RNA sequence: GAGUCGUCUCGGGCGAGAGCCCAUAUCGACCCCGAGGCUUGCUACCUCGCUGUCGGCUCUUCCCAUCCUGGCCCUGCAGCAGGGGCCAAGGGUGGGGGUGUUCACCCAUUAAAGGGGAACGUGAGCUGGGUUUAGACCGUCGUGAGACAGGUCGGAUGCUAUCUACCGGGGGUGUUGGCCGCCUGAGGGGAAGGUGCCCCUAGUACGAGAGGAACAGGGUGCCGCGGCCUCUGGUCUACCGGUUGUCCUCCCGGGCAUCGCCGGGCAGCUACGCCGCAGCCGAUAAGGCCUGAAAGCAUCUAAGGCCGAAGCGGCCCCCGAAAAUAGGCGGCCGUGGACGAGGGCUCGGGUAGAAGACCCGG
RNA sequence: AAACUCCGAACCCACCGCCGCCGUAGAUGGGGGGAGUAGGGUGGCGGUGUAAGCCGUCCACCGAGAGGGGAACAACCCAGACCGGGGUUAAGGCCCCAAAGUGCCGGCUAAGUGUUACUCCAAAGGGUGUCCCGGGCCUUAGACAGCGGGGAGGUAGGCUUAGAAGCAGCCAUCCUUUAAAGAGUGCGUAACAGCUCACCCGUCGAGGUCCGGGGCCCCGAAAAUGGACGGGGCUCAAGCCGGCCGCCGAGACCCCGGCGCACGGAGUGAUCGGGUAGGCGGGCGUGCCGGUGGCGUAGAAGCCGGGCCGUAAGGUCCGGUGGAGCCGCCGGUAUCGCGGAUCCUGCCGGGAGUAGCAGCGUAGUCGGGUGAGAAUCCCGACCGCCGGAG
RNA sequence: CCGAUAGCGAACUAGUACCGUGAGGGAAAGCUGAAAAGCACCCCGGGAGGGGGGUGAAAAGAGCCUGAAACCGGGCGGCGAUAGGAGGGUGCGGCCCGAAAGGAAUGAGCCUCCCCGAAGGAAACCGCGGCGACGCGGGAGUACGAGGGGAGGGGACCGG
């Protein structure tokens, strides 16, 4: 087990890496999926999440695509969509995938923290956001 | 037509329709979370009748004469059988523990111990704990339970939650304790003037028509097949039927709440004591149409209240105060009634 | 329908020219370049062992190049009132008269009486008025039979839902062995609110005068939605009364004329009845700016920073342990061929109710 | 300057020689028998038509031809495919889904542009937005902007006009003198006056302002179920352009054996293996005949289920059932082999235990009798319907 | 030459049944057993039906020689109430049985050793280069390799 504060880190290189790792049959754990950084401008990364959450398939049958407010789920979702749920090995994968929300653990496991692009700069970076703000602003919970 | 603008038939604000899924009223709104005293007051509705009040709110200007409706409600005395401790979690609030306390008790359909006074005790002392530590606990509510034993519509306790406010976390405690020894009183959580909100469950219909909930208009000159039809649901594409247009299935049986209604009287008895004013207690003879002995503590509330006539209504404190009238303390009844509902 | 975009609709660039003077307060030619699929047409791809037309009606979704409401900028903006520009689909955008009419014309209201797509939405929903067959007349043409994007009258709308969709209701398992009660709030939905008038402001600001605003506070109306019948109105083949014919010999008491008819009306159900349906805040648009460079200055931006929409979220209303992160708490239980906790069927009624369920008493 | 030419390629084609390759297991050519006789399509070169569409011509190819890649995608790419096995690449890709790069150097990027050869992916115009190259002006002969001082005298230039006195307007626009001066840039005045600039010197004590090509990125940019880069997501890259390097990845290509075909007599083939229309050739099965040779109650055929073989069509054997007929071999023969015909016929399931057994002027109900069984058979009582006409 | 959804429409009371005003049109229906011994007698069942027992064979007991498939019921084996479909093909696991015709006990699946060995072809580490990614020399066509041969071990399934 992995057990990742993502503090800091690029929800996307997380989820390819970690998508692949539960495939080989490890277990990660997210702990400090609200803390994380997702860097772009503002006004488009609200717009996206918003535009995902408001469907509403044609009216919404109580069916079809739903997206979340909360921003744990959103990296939890965000990996799901990088494995598959109709294919046995990925359907599985999900449930190797928990989020637990801030950290209640006293452990923090196997760190990937590298410079590469999965982890930012904050000095050379232009322009972020901290995730939680933008859940805040869909209206979840957290 | 051409292009002519239509406001919607039926709502998406109030819909669906459908059955409750406990005859308890569902809350999301806490107007006694951070301030002491239960959110009102529970009691099962007798029946309406109607008063004449003087202005009060100014129908016109000050100084005239306003007729009103009000429902009269027997209420029984509530009583406290169960303390219940939060923690705050991480996924939600989720529950600490809980002391449970106790022929009511016999007709409820819940579940009995059976070592009554020793599992109470046990959960009593953590409890004392929870309440020392004291910031594991961020709010209490209590379990509170109605009591049928005059009135004749139902004798079971209809057991609900309501929330005791309080400044901290110790003090929600204190008061909560002192309360599970002891009755309780109309008098005691709510006074006479404050604008309360209503929550219950509404009579049930049980299914009607797209004629009854949506509303459908009816159509031209003559008609062979009938006006009371869905006429078109849909194009070719979409494929599929929505859920925005008409359709039979249930109507009733549904909660709602309905906001701000005035507190005109309370008093007890009725019709064994006579009052000029705040009414005489207005009880009709031959009794009310469909409900039992009236005998006890009781309100009478402006207005409609969601629920017909022999359905146990909850009332629940304000989330709004009136906004372009002004509160009046203590409403003034002009001249009373005395009618029958026969 | 697809393809197509000449035609159509709409945009952008250049600015001849008039507007006393001053191209852009306003109006705007010549020419040039795109976007859309909404008119027309081209295509012959798809169907001739059928994919039924148009219009209306009813019922609903979506879009903005936005008619109105909100927030904003200019002016050849004195006021009153226009003209032009920007954001914005949350909500609203009506009733009549002619036409079969989509469209179009007209009347008076209105804050405004916006458009377009969805099988030229909507015929296994209605209607069948129009295109329109076999009957007929008239005009034109033909030797004639007979013809008409000429006129005209009259001329069938089938089907018990197999599959699947959506709205409501049950029965069970998974539910980490089962169970009874009480909750958590993942998410999903929403317009629960919209809009207008009047008085005070003020006969004021502003104007030579004529004339005449705004912020803010009260009262009321309208529309939508939801609930509720005590009042008042509807109904009421509970019941009661009056009454024609006829039958029972018959007073009495009844049948029938398919409640005989008429008169009254309780409960209950309803409107043509009554009652209810926030604010604020945060973050943002358009916009107004601060500091402040590139360009020692100046400059609202190039970085940093302050406000600011009916729109966006919270707040609010509706549903919601089968949310598999399958949840929490408290209590109750087990331990053909032993014993048997919970639970139903039973009975008397409903606050409930198509069957079932639900609820309560026993 | 299609239908003009003082001219004219690349290129096509005739012929001879050579070289190459092919051929005597028969090429080159002739005669005979049997056919089939709707086309499509990318590119090049076109003609028409806004276009899409149509039509010429040549064409890889699809048609009739798989497989791997282009997200999928008749004809775009790689590749032409006997059976089985092993290996390695090609097209293309290397952030995850998904095999393989959280690749390397440098420049471009700040738009979520792009991440799409594509069928998918919108323009003229314009931005001291960027980066990079060009020559001009000009550098203590240092104004590039600030700032401290500047804006003279002739003179009101004249006309017009009360005034036009820089400043209603028209035309001219000259000369002297220098921190400095334009018959005056704007304000201002009825017109003046007055305020002020360009301009200059000097301080600040520098490299200064320009203009002009290019690449990119921004603006220009409005649409109807949730649709887009294949999806997720990605901004020091998982982006773009120019280099570079290591791998992944086909039935291809390589390789071992087997198999057919072609050829060799009474092993050999780099130069063999896709297949519709159509032609050609071989075998199997079916009924009966004839000839030949066998089998049966000590158990036939048929039926059912299982085993085995042959690329196959098909055959054989065993166990149960059945209770009288049955094969093989060779030469003949045809009312001789079925997946479809909105095929004909028989049998059977779903629909369903649904609809229908209600609609028209709408009849039963209580005792008792009988009987294996009685709501609707009968008897008794009570109540109807029809009544010049159920 | 054909053989009872064939040959005459008709092998069996057939041009019959049957339809149509008429003219005229027009089917289907073959098989007990050697001998009827075609079921006495008894229990049950209102029961004439059926069931129990006795009936050479009755699975020849009454359109009865034989007795197919579709289909219906129960059962057995596998799967099954949180996961996806032209219903499968190929490889590899699970569970399930398999007396016979197959191959093998005169040795089956299986295992082990030794050797030959196509196409292909590393590693550790070292040296030298390259802005680096990484290349080059040596290790080395070596280790290694499909496939085949022989020998050995085990003793019942394996195929299907």
């Amino acid at each position: 087990m992995r057990i990742i504060n993502a503090e800091g880190l690029i929800l996307g290189r997380l989820a390819s890496k970690v998508a692949k790792m539960l495939l080989e049959g490890e277990e990660v754990v997210i702990v400090n999926a609200e803390k994380a950084v997702i860097t772009g401008n503002r006004d488009v990364i609200f717009k996206k999440y918003k535009q995902r959450t408001e469907l509403r398939t044609l009216t919404n049958p109580r069916r079809g695509p739903f997206y979340p407010k909360r921003s744990d789920e959103i990296v939890r979702r965000t990996i799901r969509g990088m494995l598959p749920w109709k294919t046995d090995r990925g359907r599985k994968a999900f449930k190797r995938l928990k989020v637990y929300v801030g950290i209640p653990k006293e452990f923090q496991g196997k760190e990937l923290e590298t410079i590469i692009e999965a982890h930012v700069s904050r000095l050379s970076r232009p322009k972020y956001v901290t995730v939680g703000e933008v859940a805040k602003f869909l209206g979840g919970k957290f | 037509m051409g292009k002519v603008h239509r406001p919607r038939r039926g709502s998406l604000g109030f819909s669906p329709r459908k059955r409750a899924k406990s005859i308890v009223p569902r809350i999301r709104s806490w107007p006694k979370e951070t301030e002491v005293r239960m959110l009102g007051f529970a009691g099962y509705k007798a029946g309406m009748t109607h008063i004449l009040m003087i202005d009060d709110e100014p129908g016109l200007t000050n100084g005239k004469e306003i007729f009103m409706p009000v429902t009269i409600i027997e209420t029984p005395p509530l009583r406290v059988f169960g303390i219940r401790a939060y923690r705050m979690g991480y996924l939600g609030l989720e529950t600490a523990t809980e002391v449970i306390v106790p022929k009511l008790l016999e007709r409820r359909i819940a579940t009995l111990p059976k070592n009554y006074t020793q599992e109470m005790f046990e959960q009593k002392l953590g409890q004392l704990e929870d309440m020392i530590k004291e910031g594991e606990i961020v709010d209490v509510r209590a379990i509170v339970a109605t009591q049928p034993w005059v009135i004749k519509l139902k004798k079971k306790p209809e057991v609900m939650e309501y929330a005791i406010g309080g400044t901290s976390v110790e003090e929600k405690f204190n008061y909560i304790k002192e309360k599970l020894g002891k009755e309780l009183r109309v008098g005691e959580v709510l006074k006479e003037g404050e604008l309360l909100d209503v929550i219950a469950v509404t009579k049930g219909k049980g299914t009607q028509g797209p004629v009854k909930r949506w509303g459908i208009k009816l159509r031209a000159h003559k008609d062979s097949k009938g006006r009371r039809k869905v006429g078109s649901i849909g194009p070719w594409h979409p494929a599929r039927v929505m859920w925005t247009v008409p359709m039979a299935g249930q109507m009733g049986f549904h909660h709602r709440t309905e906001l701000n209604k005035r507190l005109i009287a309370i008093g007890e008895n009725g019709k064994l004591k006579l009052d000029e004013n705040t009414e005489i207690e207005i009880t009709p003879k031959g009794g009310f149409p469909h409900y039992g002995i009236v005998r006890s503590d009781f309100m009478m509330i402006a207005g409609s209240v969601p629920g017909a006539i022999k359905r146990i209504i909850r009332v629940r404190p304000a989330i709004r105060p009136p906004k372009k009238k002004p509160p009046v303390q203590r409403p003034q009844i002009t001249y009373v009634s005395v009618e029958s509902k026969q």
